[PDB]
DNA sequence: CATGGGTGCGCCAGACAGGG
DNA sequence: CCCTGTCTGGCGTCCTCTCACCCCATG
């Protein structure tokens, strides 16, 4: 059974640390003592012998493990939470809000000179794919037609 | 203030404050993300030392 | 295809408003079909003035109305840009139908 | 382009262990 | 607990006049 551990690298050379770590594994052929390497912190599926500990700290541009002590360094705590966040990440970020504003509903403009402005859709045109919303420019409402993607639903 | 050439010769306190603010932003983001215990212990320890 | 309708009452204040928006568009976009007006609009109302009698005192007042349409020819990303939150005419209703 | 981590001084003095 | 050895800190003259040089590095 291989448990997880946290490695600190020089932040910025992290992919090169991961590649050099895989290569040191396949050099010193302790292939049965390493499972994966996940990407300033590098996650390593590993077991704990002092030989494998010296192996990971002899990988270049690696400071050391992060744990309770340096004798017996520490596996993890909320590893499941980290895995869940990694699975989402881009998926969670993706939103793409389009103007679903109907009669009276407020919308947001992010394209053309009217970008960075909000307003309400007094009239909507699904057939012409156009929303009739006015922007409060210099006080007076500026009824302009914007596409669903041109504006966001507020 | 810059020197003759134009590159800004920056003071040391700006390095210190900029380090503390970089680390504090990292620590707020990790407490947002619910990182595990050893990550936020190293993060708060680096803030303490900063 | 882009319409700039302007809606107010008098032609003696909108007359500087049709000058400010064709020339400031000329410096930035220089793409306009020229101001094409609309028929002047009249709202006349006869009203009784004596406080409790006498259905003869009817004085004619009117809230007059005027409309002028600018109609820039091309959707310019410079005319709208410079003239977005900008309108010289005060107490006016601008309708920048894009 | 922007960020990210040596080995030659000597005395005083008081606090911290370390016997005693 | 009463003395003894160690371990770290705190400190060491004042004015001036030039010079030289101030973060890589890189996918």
């Amino acid at each position: 059974k291989k448990r997880w551990y946290v490695v600190q690298a020089f932040s910025g050379f992290e992919g090169r640390v991961a590649t050099s770590l895989r290569e040191h594994i396949k050099l010193h052929n302790m292939e049965d003592l390493f499972g994966e390497v996940m990407v300033g912190y590098v996650l390593v599926q590993m077991v704990m012998n002092d030989a494998s500990w010296h192996l990971v700290r002899s990988v270049p541009r690696v400071m050391g493990f992060i744990g309770g002590t340096s004798d017996r360094p520490a596996p993890i705590s909320d590893k499941e939470v980290d895995a869940i966040m990694n699975r989402l990440q881009q998926v969670g970020d993706k939103p793409r809000p389009k103007t679903l504003f109907e009669p009276g509903e407020m919308v947001r403009v992010n394209d053309g000179p009217f970008a960075d402005f909000n307003g309400v859709v007094e009239e909507v045109d699904y057939e012409k794919s156009r929303l009739k919303v006015s922007v409060s420019i210099f006080g007076r409402a500026t009824p302009v037609e914007l596409d669903f993607s041109q504006v966001e639903k507020a | 203030v810059p020197l003759d050439g134009g590159r800004f010769a920056t003071s040391d306190l700006n390095d210190l404050y900029r380090r503390v603010i970089n680390r504090n932003n990292r620590l707020k983001r990790l407490l947002d993300l619910a990182a595990p215990d050893i990550i936020v212990r190293n993060e708060k320890r680096m803030l303490q030392e900063a | 295809r882009i319409r700039i309708r302007l809606k107010a009452f008098d032609h003696r204040l909108i007359d500087q408003a049709t000058a400010e928006i064709v020339e400031t568009a000329k410096r930035t976009g220089a793409q306009v079909r020229g101001p094409i007006p609309l028929p002047t609009r009249k709202e006349r109302f006869t009203v009784l003035i004596s406080p409790h009698v006498n259905k003869d005192a009817r004085d004619q007042y009117e809230i007059r109305t005027h409309l002028r349409l600018v109609d820039i020819v091309e959707p310019t990303e410079k005319t709208v840009d410079a003239l977005m939150r900008l309108d010289l005419a005060a107490g006016v209703d601008v309708q920048i139908s894009l």
